[PDB]
């Protein structure tokens, strides 16, 4: 019922976890010869890259509806990882996510943390608007749950976390890969999550593979003096992989 | 030209037909296949994952989470009823999750069914919650009592959040219909075994989550249009 | 070329990988 | 050449039935199926 | 394809309790009704058959009507329709594909003209439909030379001859269709399956010459999905669709309206 | 029939450069990834299968639309048609072939038969197609014996009935179809195509003896060339066919418009 | 009568069909086929096939020859760019050349590309060119440095004219649309890595020419038709 | 196109032909049989038993 | 697949248990 | 006579040789 | 199943006895 | 009973000697 989780230069623990998960099943790796479209000599960083990256830890209270950072991007400042992402046109890998939230005994609630692949959300207005690039790459930083209007309505993302963004229903959210941080018994989630999308690699910064999302499900109780605890994000990418080696776009 | 003879039928086209048909792109050679994680075969596959039941559907709760969420009083010093649902997968308010909405797309179906409910308060907090499933045939149990001569389980809350309880499939017939008139699969309603019981200092209410899977039991039948959703008037290009 | 269901035939008239009928499981 | 539907443009030639005596299209061939009508 | 079958279970009075797991691992609790309940013993017959992917969207739906109206003047100009290929178009198809993230299959197309008739007559009707990939030059009039069809795929249909079908290699340039992307253009813009689902476009044209009788031709489109594989399967649409290859459906001034049936209160369904 | 593979490669420092060639040779210069990249190992699927010959003519594609006017009245005199037969006629098809300096194949010709209906009602039109041999008598009524065709091959065609179709062997009394023609008469006249690709001539008459609804025959001609060879591949046409069995293009007072999209500056495209 | 059954799509004429069909000229033989120089087989081989890209299609070179050569100075003493043009096969101004044509009647295609490069200028005029392919995903690099991270060659001109260099096929799909919308496949573009040097009495420009052809790697899919080309209006008989 | 012929009758519905015919339910699998006392196969079965006459059939 | 009843061919050219002819005796 | 493309049965109904299908390579 | 008369086949694609083609003699 | 012109199956479907197709040489 413990665990510790190694990657680069970078270690991991957790005094108590539900045993993380796996993404789909299937344990990342590098690109197959047989796959393959990137004609040329991928570029492997290795420990440099492959390495754990911790977030910008956000805040969590009895009033906080819910987060999400999507994947890549998110680690676009991290390290050789961020700089090797522009500087070539594609790239692949997996990642470890480990999200990280300790409490007490003293106090209740529950998180849905859960990976979503090609997660495309739905801007929140009746019409032809579609969604602002800049909204969808928040950097470290992530997606707050903010209810209370935006600089550009006109290209924001629905604010509606229960409707998972995409209208699809929170609840039927469980089919993706997902854990649950539940305070009164584990204090973190694990998850590792192969290269998933319909080509060898693809472009760092058009497209994000992936979306992680959290959801307080179960609102942030507590008889206790603290009644606001961080939620801190941690993920190392695994199978590091870039091609067309050129300039670093911007 | 060999004699052959036309067939009542013949011309008619049909919507879940099998037949071959000439190729629009001849020396065609599709974009090979890949290493892709996660593939799937058969629907079953999901309805054998947990999905979140919306349990709390009042009017008060239904356009956040907290449908999905119900709460215990540290209060409650009583046999009392906490909450109960019908039990047709496709059974409100079953029939919008994962299960029931795939089943929302067969006429029939035969399994056992798993319910599964996690416990979120404190951790120092306690409880002996009781989980009944109650056989068709009758109606909705009115006592604790009443409840628990049927297909029950004792739920003690400790250390492992979760417990797993069954529906055991019980039909008279093998399948049963998809969408259900009058007709009932029973209902499971929640009782409290001891009371939620807390120390000093404590939030004195508890969430509690539930969901529901197909056993290896589980199966259906007959393709049919889903329900659970609509279109009237036209989507935009 | 002939099989066993939930027997009859059934070869490829079709010279298109794609003409041909539903698949098997 | 007529009976009720069918007249040419034109003095001589087939004839052009209704539908494009004004058309937008030429017909008979003096373009005299399209001669002067703007109303 | 067989469900397993129900084995006698018996009166357990064990240390080890199956029955208590924990969700949190993200996992499905592995627990089968002999675990809970003194059981019977069922040989199963039921079968997943039919709950095989294949079975699912093997099945032919509409994804498309186009509605051509015939104008006798202008003729060599109009009477030519376009559409955009997809089937983010027609919800039911929609919605069950969009069950995953990616598919991959052949399509069979298959085609119902429908002539409203507007003069007390018919005559005879001649339908082109010419299958126009991205790159291909667009017709421009019921006479563009486009109709050539040179290496075009073409298909023709006529008042009486029985509907016209045909077969589609799954096409695309990567390993699947997209059903959803959570990504942008080569210019940042247009978050959309859009991107990438440009399959080209489909166009009709009345063949039969400059003629007497006004009428309509509703020329209506249906597919069935062949040899299917399908991965990453996501929550279904839970409202209408508002447009395609967008996720969007807030309404204008409409409510958020589920499919969830409200009721008066918990203890009582 | 498939593409080879890229195969791994590594840092060259060699004396040897196979990047540098010369044109001048007339050879395009033999180079490959590998040669100048530290290149991945790909194993290719990609197939030509596609990009074959046959595959290419081997699509049936318009090469003439032969429009007949009824005439009610001399009825046994006009209401027929001829055409000189060729290929030279209608662009998208044309352009293929006159990919090659020669061509050699058989052809399947398949109709399409289009009434517009003029008075109230079609009635039962029957339509013949009479394929006629350069010497062959030409039909001059629509009741020339010639419609006889004691020898020739007729096809028949009636309201109702499936589009007609056939197949025909590779004529010519050479080799093969000569795509062009650097060459003369006998009497040194009509340097063109034109000198050899008379094949003869088609010919349709509604056989529908005097009736009373006045009314349109439009039937289309289509051609799929098969069992496919061809030789010394020329560069493609590059703006509008003028007239047949010619090269000519320049037009009346108008500009030589390519397909060459212009810019403001190579600096930037 | 053989008790048959009409079949959905029967009776239908398409274009790209393949069926047998009787033949008008029974028992005719055709001319016996013969030994004819340099046949062909599939298209591929034409692709194959360097061409020549009318590189500079300025409004001003258009209807000439020179579009077809770029020009280079003796006085130019900098990284300067000298021009530049989209990849896509059926991009501008590759479209027009053989294989931009050929591909320009396939929907689909992937490979890598063989750009070859000749100078022309006196025996006694040096120079190193930087030819670079810079892969998209970002745009046309404006800079020489900003043009040589990525894959590129340097040229130096001595005595073989030419230099042929790749184009890696490096895509994130398989295949590429023949018709691309706003998506590319980067660009190329050309720059002063030394300057072009002469000798006293001698010409102070240089024509320079470039094709393109097909890598064993290349291929096409999806027969569709051509756009670069049209009719407009019947041609006489 | 295999050289066919159609044939006088084609296209005829007729209540007591005996062809096959799409399923409109593929991969569906029937709820299995059972164990269902006192059978039947063929009418005459019927017929081999005692029916009481209707003997007396006076208005009366 | 022939037989004889009160000499002919028939296997079953579908897929589905319900597709086929009237049941043997 | 039956084969694999990019398995299907093709005779020739036909007696001439123009008559016949699409060639393979 | 096939024969010489004043070659070809013939099996009885009929279930019933009538449905039979004519006799031979 | 399949052949070679200037391979394709042919039998008689028809029970009279002048049903039959085209003579050979
Ligand atoms: C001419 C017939 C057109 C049929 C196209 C079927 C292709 C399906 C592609 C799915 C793309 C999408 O809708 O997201
Ligand atoms: C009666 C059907 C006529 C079809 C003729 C096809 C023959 C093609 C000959 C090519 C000659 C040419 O156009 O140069
Ligand atoms: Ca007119």
């Amino acid at each position: 019922r413990i665990i510790q989780i190694t990657r680069g230069d970078s270690t991991i623990t957790s005094q108590d976890v539900a045993n993380a998960i796996v993404a789909y099943g299937v344990w990342p790796h590098y690109l197959s010869s047989k796959d393959a479209s990137a004609i040329d000599k991928p570029s492997q960083p290795d420990t440099s890259s492959n390495r754990f990256y911790t977030l910008r830890s956000v805040t969590w209270s009895s009033s906080s509806k819910g987060w999400w950072w999507k994947l890549p991007d998110a680690l676009k400042d991290m390290g050789i990882f961020g700089e090797n992402m522009f500087y070539h046109y594609l790239g692949r890998s997996g990642y470890t996510i480990h999200v990280q939230c300790n409490a007490s005994k003293f106090h209740q609630g529950t998180l849905i943390v859960a990976l979503i692949p090609e997660h495309q959300i739905a801007s929140a207005l009746h019409g032809n608007v579609n969604v602002g690039y800049n909204y969808t790459h928040p950097g470290e930083t992530g997606r707050e749950v903010k209810a209370e209007t935006r600089l550009n309505p006109d290209l924001q993302p629905t604010e509606e976390y229960w409707l998972n963004f995409d209208g699809t229903l929170l609840g039927n959210i469980t089919i993706f890969p997902h854990q649950f941080i539940n305070l009164r018994s584990n204090n973190s989630a694990t998850i590792i999550a192969p290269y998933v999308n319909a080509v060898p690699m693809d472009s760092m910064r058009s497209h994000n593979n992936w979306s992680l999302v959290i959801i307080p499900i179960c609102p942030l109780e507590t008889s206790s003096a603290i009644n606001t605890i961080p939620i801190t994000i941690s993920i190392s990418p695994m199978c590091a992989e870039f091609s067309g080696a050129r300039a670093k776009r911007q | 030209g060999l004699p052959v003879f036309i067939t009542p039928g013949s011309g008619q086209f049909l919507t879940t037909d099998d037949f071959q048909s000439p190729c629009a792109l001849p020396w065609y050679h599709p974009t090979k296949e890949i290493s892709i994680p996660g593939e799937v075969k058969n629907l079953v596959e999901i309805c054998q994952v947990d999905s979140l039941v919306p349990i709390n559907n009042t009017d008060t709760y239904i356009n956040s989470e907290n449908m999905y969420s119900v709460v215990l009083q540290s209060s409650i010093n009583a046999p009392d009823k906490i909450f109960s649902i019908r039990t047709d997968v496709a059974s409100q308010p079953l029939a919008t999750t994962l299960i029931g909405e795939i089943s929302s797309y067969f006429t029939h179906w035969t399994g056992s069914l798993r319910f599964s409910f996690m416990f979120c308060g404190t951790a120092n907090t306690t409880v002996k919650l009781l989980l009944a499933y109650t056989p068709p045939g009758i109606a909705e149990p009115t006592t604790r009592k009443d409840a628990m001569l049927g297909t029950h389980v004792i739920w003690d809350v400790g250390l492992q959040s979760t417990i797993s309880m069954v529906v055991p499939w019980i039909s008279a017939s093998h399948y049963r219909n998809t969408s259900p008139g009058r007709s009932t699969s029973g209902y499971i309603t929640c009782w409290y075994q001891t009371r939620l019981v807390i120390p000093p200092q404590t939030p004195p209410t508890a969430r509690l989550l539930c969901f529901v899977s197909g056993c290896k039991d589980f199966c259906l039948r007959m393709a049919r249009d889903t329900n659970l959703h609509l279109q009237s008037g036209a989507i935009a290009q | 070329a002939q099989v066993s269901r939930q027997n009859y035939f059934n070869i490829n008239y079709f010279k298109d990988a794609a003409s041909n009928g539903a698949s098997k499981l | 050449c007529r009976i009720h539907e069918i007249s040419c443009g034109a003095h001589s030639t087939q004839c052009i039935p209704v539908s494009w005596r004004c058309d937008g299209e030429n017909d008979c061939d003096s373009g005299e199926d399209e001669e002067n009508c703007g109303n | 394809l067989v469900v397993p079958n129900i084995n006698s279970s018996n009166p357990t009075t064990s240390n080890s309790a199956p029955a208590l797991d924990a969700a949190e691992t993200g996992h499905t609790s592995s627990v089968q009704p002999e675990d809970v309940i003194e059981t019977r013993y069922v040989q199963t017959s039921q079968t997943r058959d039919e709950m095989s992917l294949e079975s699912f969207l093997g099945r032919s739906g509409c994804i498309h009507e186009s509605k051509l109206e015939v104008t006798l003047a202008n003729y060599n100009k109009e009477n030519f329709t376009v559409w955009a290929i997809n089937l983010q178009e027609m919800a039911q198809i929609r919605r069950k594909f969009e069950l995953f993230t990616y598919t991959r299959f052949d399509s069979e197309i298959t085609l119902v003209p429908c002539i409203s008739a507007l003069s007390q007559d018919i005559g005879h009707i001649t339908m082109q439909y010419m299958y126009v990939p991205p790159g291909a030059p667009v017709p421009n009039s019921r006479d563009d030379y486009a109709w050539q069809s040179g290496t075009n795929a073409s298909v023709f249909w006529q008042h009486g001859q029985a509907y016209p079908r045909f077969s589609l290699p799954f096409l695309s340039v990567a390993s699947a269709y997209y059903m959803f992307y959570d990504g942008y253009d080569e210019q940042d813009q247009n978050y959309g399956t859009a991107n990438t689902n440009n399959m080209g476009s489909l166009c009709s044209r009345i063949v039969t010459e400059k003629h007497i009788h006004k009428v309509h031709i509703m020329t209506r489109i249906y597919h069935k999905a062949k040899h299917v594989k399908a991965w990453c399967p996501r929550p279904p649409r839970a409202l209408e669709y508002t447009r395609a290859h967008r996720t969007n459906f807030k309404i204008e001034d409409r409510s958020i309206q589920t499919a969830i049936v409200t009721r008066p209160i918990i203890t009582t369904a």
